[PDB]
DNA sequence: GGCTTTCGTCAACCCTTTGCTTATCTTCCCT
DNA sequence: AGCAATTTAAATAGGGAAGATAAGCAAAGGGTTGACGAAAGCC
RNA sequence: CUUAAAGAGUCAACCCUUUGCUUAUCUUCCCUAUUUAAAUGUUAGCAGCCGCAUAGGCUG
């Protein structure tokens, strides 16, 4: 829905890599809007164990473990750009 | 790329204005070095420079003279003599409201670092004086030269310390282009042979005589240059800017 | 053998009476 | 139950008086802030 | 680990008294405020009488 804001100096000072710029994507940058129900926001039932959802998420998970192999063959450029076509895409749909 | 930390509206007071045998008044850039290079040592963030600001300062006194100190009896032998008053040796004090900018490299987040320096300034002592307040510091970066001027406007209001150089000597200019002198570092006299009464006995230690430096009072939107009031332990047992002179 | 107390020793000025700087502000533009 | 119209022009000038004085007293204090050297009891 | 480290300036108070800022002034002349126009918006929500009604109907 909306990409997190980092408000940290530093963190905006030398966070370069994937990984190493997203573990400082936090929840206050904009997802933790107010805070006093979050134990209700975080309870939650289990009722997606269907039948076409479960092997719809098996047979997904597997394609990507199968295709991970090549990911980490990439580079910083490649990661970015393919990760803003899947956010595109998954906005998309 | 820059990084940089600012403790804005530092009233410290009880401040040994001695700045050395011929200044009396604002602590000069070696106390602030000093200052800088001492949470280097307790916190542990290394700090390559400090660019410091003058709010508020008061010398206690009048006019022409310091008030002096009332010297308590401390030394060991001179009971008898307690009673009546201890003798004063010069030491000038002084009260003064402060904005410290700390050049620092930090790798993580900005609040760990406000709180190491919250947790430092707590303990710390600004020229021999208790800190009295200051604000929270903050966190600002200067990637490019106009980042470099958020930060040197974001220490507004303060008159921060620009290097004027010295042409012949200290008095004369002094009177002529009327600029202000202060000690930029020390001079080496001797090799001192005796450790037994010193701080660390390992630690080399010198004599020295306090080179100093004109200077003048800039606001610090007023500078141009933020590196020309970010004073630094250069390699000459001296401090200096990181921009030179002022012109 | 230092060691700590108290008493004696050695001096002598030509002053002057605020500024230092002086604060972080909108044109294009299209949505 | 809100509606109250538009432009147009607002004075040119001449003067802002000098002459007097602006006290003389008397006060304005010091009191502590001495380290080396030298006798001289004392562990 | 910042000419680091450390330090009680205390006290006291009679500014007095005196007073002549007076004097004379010409503001003054001048002149076009002119011309319009729907108050509309239903512009009123009444008078009796048929009734227990301050429910509901009728009469003009």
């Amino acid at each position: 829905h909306k990409k997190g804001l980092v408000e940290d100096p530093i963190y905006r000072a030398t966070k370069t890599m994937f990984t190493e710029t997203l573990q400082c994507v936090n929840v206050n940058g904009g997802w933790f809007n107010y805070g006093d129900n979050i134990d209700e926001c975080y309870k939650i039932d289990t009722s997606f164990i269907t039948d076409t959802y479960v092997k719809q998420l098996n047979r997904y998970r597997k394609k990507l473990l199968a295709t991970k192999h090549i990911w980490f063959t990439l580079g910083e450029d490649q990661k970015i750009a393919i990760l803003q076509e899947c956010r595109v895409a998954l906005m998309l749909g | 790329m820059r990084k940089f930390i600012i403790v804005k509206n530092v009233k410290v007071d009880g401040i040994n204005a001695k700045s050395s045998d011929i200044t009396v008044g604002m602590p000069p850039a070696t106390t602030f070095c000093g200052l800088g290079e001492t949470m280097s040592i307790k916190t542990g963030i290394v700090v390559k420079a400090v660019s410091y600001g003058s709010v508020k300062f008061e010398v206690r006194g009048s006019r022409f003279n310091t008030s002096v100190t009332k010297f308590a009896w401390q030394d060991r032998g001179n009971g008898g003599k307690a009673n009546n008053n201890s003798p004063i040796q010069p030491k000038p004090l002084a009260d003064g409201v402060f904005t410290l900018c700390f050049e620092v490299e930090w790798e993580d987040c900005a609040e760990v670092l406000v709180d190491k320096v919250t947790n430092f300034i707590n303990t710390a002592r600004i020229a021999g004086g208790t800190i009295a307040s200051f604000n929270k510091p903050f966190v600002k970066v200067a990637k490019d030269a106009e980042e470099l001027a958020s930060v040197k406007n974001a220490m507004m209001p303060c008159y921060v310390v620009v290097d004027c150089g010295v042409e012949v000597n200290i008095f004369e200019d002094a009177v002529n282009r009327k600029l202000q002198p202060m000690v930029n570092g020390y001079k080496k006299l001797e090799k001192i042979v005796d450790n037994k009464h010193m701080r660390d006995k390992f630690t080399p230690a010198y004599l020295a005589t306090p080179t100093y430096t004109m200077i003048g009072y800039k606001m610090v939107s007023n500078v141009d240059n933020f590196d020309q009031a970010l004073w630094q332990y250069g390699e000459n047992t001296k401090v200096k800017t990181i921009g030179g002179i002022y012109n």
